């Protein structure tokens, strides 16, 4: 019944906050920093390792300010929070690509405004 | 896709852990309990990020354990059907393509794969080149996919990817 | 029906999978590819020379791709086209060279078609620094450098855009010719502009815009892929030094743990040494491994002066700084990652090749048929009495008395041993009661410990001092090891041949079958049954397909050189299923022959039983004429094919001075007198036979004359070794 294709999600996660690749990358790296210091500790699980090394491949950027920048430039518009991360990680090079991948963008915004949001994300990419 | 939430849990603490180490011990127990696990309700809880509070520990009548309810923020990963994600090809076989997504993996049959992406079983590296050998898609190639169906298998998830949508390849 | 009723044989149709046959124009190219690829790191086939090895590879590839010949046929029946008995690996090396040449040709053709299509699209888009279509010919022409062409073709395929509708420093060619020449002949952009002038003509205002394009052009070019390649993989002193946890995690069992302060081991210690490569590959997986050349600090210093400007006045200084920054950006990605990947691939390939060579050597040394026969050769064969005991401690010890024809005759038990703490007469009384009612010919005792050796020695003394070998003779127990009799007893042949017997009777039957017939035990099993025996500790880190192919080729060569009995695979269960490792007849041809001979009552009367009855084809019956042997024509149970029967009969008639009257079966004075002993070898000279074969037969009879003379005089000659009785260290 739930389907991200139509922005329909469980209420317990609709109320939940999506995270970016570079965001969770920084949070996980911060944890790992705490989780390898403070001697007399238990190593992180392999889950944490594979999630780290996954998101490390897909970090568009790294400093918290870059995350805050792409979040702020997105929230000023009228996009739904689900669109916030899928559109912030992939960085589709053209509005046509974003609208083809994301069906909710089709007719959601003028092509030039969606393209501007994309281009801004591109300019934020390290 | 990754998330974080204020979860809550309750631990039963044995009386041996009372005294000065108590609330620290409750924390250590919670980190022992709910890290690195996946749930049929919330999906894959990656870790506790912080503890919102430790509740007042009710002493169980007739058995010495004290029950502490605890509220805590945790990062969590719950894929949904319909989501278009970055992934890395892990294994290319004529039976289908296998690919990893965070804690999870997906699998993509030749049925899901465009007809032009023929099998390359005869090369050393398993690939699905096209007939002119221009778009070379092989293992470990950072290939996009769209999660078209979710499945939970005993506190674990196993989605299924596809390649039917355009622009599902190299960036 | 395609493999059993196909025109080509089974083994040649399986070996030429990627290269389906050999044409005329591709035979020289495939032979050159085999001679150039078969010896790169190790001195292999340097025996035959470069010209002789290349002509042997070309002749074997042409014979196999035009005549339906195989690796066994191209070595025995094609000894003139191949190395005349230089090694058993020449046929396998020639087949690998042909397969690699075929695959490289197919890949180069597909890649050249792709490069031509992309160059045509880029030229049509460019006329209606830009994209040129001249690298497609340079990639499709380099079929030998597969690693250099796969790197430049992908970095070129991404460098043109890869679009499918249907001025920064030096150039890539000049930088490649200066870095690969050891002297940088071309400098960077010698212009008055600086990195601020190039960064305001992208839309970022950053000085690092050109360094990314320079790194992408340097890493995706074939000149850098050739210049970096073979410089470190040909020599890299691997500094082995244990890690923080690896010095305690290995404990001197892996390559990084065995030497904690011993570094400077070059690529020969990894590639030529299989144990060092296996330890460096296995210790690196869990804890850590030490694999580093330490020769770049100087390999990276000499390329920094090339492609940079020599002056510094904001014209040559800006160009030299841009060249140095682009070289530093492209070295860490392209050169660093490429050098690491080449070092890792070379280490893995060297460890896998060492493990595969160890496994092939162990399989060739153990696959030789060395049975103990009567007098080291009443009744055929010898009565193998397989004694496979359990413990020697008052439990039932099996002793299976098998005959010499590959079948068990009788069996007995022995529950009395030296159980009872002091029973000296019980074991000897049981041995006398078991040896007195049964007629053996050989003693095959096993061993498990000191008590098993003591029980075997006591039974051998009670049998030799009492005449328990034949009831009127002392028979010595050859005392072989309990290695193959234990594994063949729990198999499908031991379970189908005896299902009521315990493990002791199955072990005794396995020992009696393995102590007198290792070729029927090796050919009667799946190969699954050959991979259960370990051949080396570094074979487990190697790919198993290489060891399986080496074992299958060694077993096929041993079966082709040792002879295949046609009547022994029809009635006896132990002698059947031997038509799987023969030249030209693999699993399908041999299984169809067994089914047709069992269902129709077709017996092995001669070598033309599969050509006359329509069970075999022309190409497999010609390529299998040197492996099929029968019990009875007179040259059918030998290596003489249908085309060599006339020359062999003429040689047998000329060596005896008999009359020529169409001698094919009647001349018993020249055939039955010549097959029993050497009648006259000075009558048949090699020059006369080679002159008669060059004009009547269409082929030189120089290398074939000795085999034609030996097949007419000793039929069914086995290529297995003699009986090795284990003692001392092999007994332990």
């Amino acid at each position: 019944e739930e389907d991200a294709s139509q922005l329909i999600f469980p209420k317990e996660f609709e109320t939940a906050e999506t995270l970016l690749n570079s965001e969770v990358h920084m949070l996980l790296e911060h944890r790992k920093q705490q989780n390898e210091s403070a001697e007399d500790e238990q190593e992180l699980s392999e889950v944490f390792m594979k999630t780290l090394n996954y998101t490390a491949r897909f970090s568009r950027f790294k400093n918290r300010e870059t995350i805050a920048s792409v979040r702020s430039l997105l929230l000023q518009k009228k996009l739904h929070k689900f669109e916030l991360a899928c559109l912030a990680n992939l960085c589709p090079e053209t509005a046509e690509e974003s609208k083809a991948l994301i069906p909710s963008l089709e007719g959601r915004f003028e092509d030039e405004e969606l393209q501007q949001i994309l281009d801004d994300i591109q300019t934020k990419r390290s | 896709m990754f998330y974080h939430i204020s979860l809550e849990h309750e631990i039963l603490l044995h009386p041996r852990y009372f005294g000065p180490n108590l609330l620290n011990t409750v924390k250590q127990k919670l980190f022992t309990e709910v890290e690195g696990t996946c749930t049929g309700k919330y999906g894959f809880v990656i870790a506790v990020t912080t503890i919102d509070n430790i509740g007042a520990g009710v002493i169980q009548p007739g058995r010495g354990f004290v029950l502490y309810p605890v509220k805590y923020k945790a990062i969590v990963f719950r894929p949904f059907k319909g989501e278009v994600v970055d992934a890395v090809v892990t294994q290319v076989n004529k039976v289908g393509l296998f690919t990893e997504i965070g804690p999870m993996s997906c699998f993509i049959s030749r049925h899901s794969i465009p007809s032009e992406m023929e099998f390359d079983p005869n090369s050393n590296p398993p690939c699905y080149k096209t007939m002119d050998e221009d778009i070379v898609i092989q293992q470990d190639d950072e290939i996009r996919l769209k999660i078209v169906g979710t499945r939970v298998d005993k506190n674990d998830i196993f989605a299924i990817g596809s390649l039917m949508d355009d622009y599902l390849g190299l960036v | 029906n395609e493999i059993r009723a196909t025109d080509l044989p089974e083994r040649f149709q399986l070996r030429s999978i990627p290269v389906k046959g050999a044409e005329d124009d591709e035979l020289e190219e495939e032979a050159d590819w085999i001679y150039r690829n078969a010896f790169a790191t190790p001195t292999i086939s340097l025996s035959r020379k470069g010209p002789s090895t290349i002509q042997k590879i070309k002749e074997a590839l042409g014979f196999m791709r035009n005549q339906h010949f195989e690796v066994p046929f191209i070595a025995f029946y094609r000894k003139e086209y191949v190395e005349p008995e230089l090694h058993i690996n020449d046929l396998w090396r020639v087949w690998q060279w042909d397969e690699k040449w075929t695959q490289l040709r197919i890949r180069k053709e597909n890649l050249t078609r792709l490069f031509e299509k992309m160059q045509a699209y880029q030229y049509e888009q460019i006329s209606a620094i830009r994209a040129l279509d001249t690298t497609d010919m340079e990639r499709l022409k380099d079929v030998q450098s597969m690693d250099e062409l796969k790197d430049v073709y992908n970095h070129f395929l991404l460098y043109y855009g890869r679009d499918i509708p249907k001025k920064f420093g030096l150039t890539p060619e000049q930088f490649g010719e200066n870095l690969r020449d050891s002297y940088q002949r071309h400098e960077t952009e010698q212009f008055p502009a600086e990195p601020l002038e190039l960064a305001k003509d992208t839309p970022e205002a950053v000085l690092e815009g050109a360094r990314y394009m320079v790194a992408l052009q340097i890493a995706r070019e074939p000149l850098v892929r050739q210049v970096l390649r073979q410089t470190f993989q040909e020599r890299a002193k691997l500094n082995i030094t244990p890690t923080k946890k690896g010095r305690k995690d290995v404990d001197e069992a892996h390559y990084a743990y065995s030497f904690k302060y011993l570094k400077n081991k070059p690529v020969k210690e990894l590639r030529d040494d299989q144990f060092l490569k296996i330890c460096l590959a296995e210790d690196e997986g869990l804890l850590t491994t030490d694999i580093s050349i330490d020769l770049k600090g100087t390999y990276f210093e000499e390329i920094k002066q090339f492609y940079y400007r020599d002056e510094f006045s904001h014209q040559v200084q800006e160009w030299n700084r841009q060249r140095t920054m682009a070289i530093e950006r492209a070295l860490q990605q392209f050169l660093y990652v490429q050098m690491a990947k080449e070092l890792k691939n070379k280490l893995l390939a060297e460890a896998k090749e060492y493990v595969i060579k160890a496994c092939s050597r162990k399989l060739y040394n153990w696959l030789r048929v060395a049975p103990y026969r009567p007098d080291q050769q009443q009744g055929k064969g010898i009565r193998v009495l397989g004694i496979a005991f359990s413990s020697a401690r008052d439990h039932p010890v099996f002793c299976a008395l098998v005959n010499g024809e590959g079948e068990v005759t009788d069996f007995l038990r022995l529950p009395h041993f030296t159980e009872e703490r002091e029973k000296k007469a019980q074991d000897i009384e049981t041995l006398k009661k078991f040896l007195l009612n049964k007629k053996p010919h050989v003693v095959t005792v096993a061993g498990e410990n000191r008590d098993a050796q003591m029980l075997i020695e006591d039974v051998k003394r009670i049998v030799h001092e009492l005449d328990q070998g034949q009831q009127l003779s002392s028979i010595g127990v050859e005392l072989v090891d309990n290695e193959l009799a234990i594994l063949y007893m729990n198999s499908k042949k031991s379970e189908a041949e005896f299902r009521d017997y315990p493990p002791v009777l199955r072990q005794a039957v396995s020992l009696a079958r393995r102590i007198q017939d290792p070729l029927i035990e090796f050919a009667q099993v799946c190969s699954e049954d050959i991979l259960c025996l370990k051949f080396h500790p570094l074979q487990e880190h190697v790919v198993k397909e290489e060891l399986l192919n080496a074992l299958y080729c060694e077993f096929i060569n041993r079966v082709n050189e040792v002879g295949v009995d046609v009547n022994r695979a029809i009635a006896h269960p132990y002698s059947q299923a031997l038509i799987q490792y023969v030249c030209g007849l693999g699993p399908r041809k041999g299984t169809h022959l067994l089914k047709i001979l069992k269902q129709n009552n077709t017996r092995l009367e001669s070598r033309t039983q599969l050509v006359t009855m329509c069970h075999m084809g022309p190409k497999v019956f010609m390529n299998c004429a040197g492996f099929l042997k029968i019990d009875t024509e007179v040259l059918d149970g030998s290596r003489v094919h249908p085309e060599t029967y006339e020359w062999a009969r003429k040689m047998a008639v000329d060596a005896l001075e008999y009359d020529e009257s169409a001698e094919d079966a009647n001349p018993a004075g020249a055939l039955e007198e010549i097959l029993e002993n050497p009648e006259r070898l000075k009558d048949l000279d090699l020059d006369a036979f080679a002159e008669e074969l060059e004009r009547q037969g269409y082929g030189d009879k120089h290398i074939t004359l000795y085999d034609i003379r030996a097949e007419l005089s000793c039929r069914y000659k086995d290529l297995r070794t003699a009986y090795r009785s284990p003692n001392t260290e092999e007994i332990f």
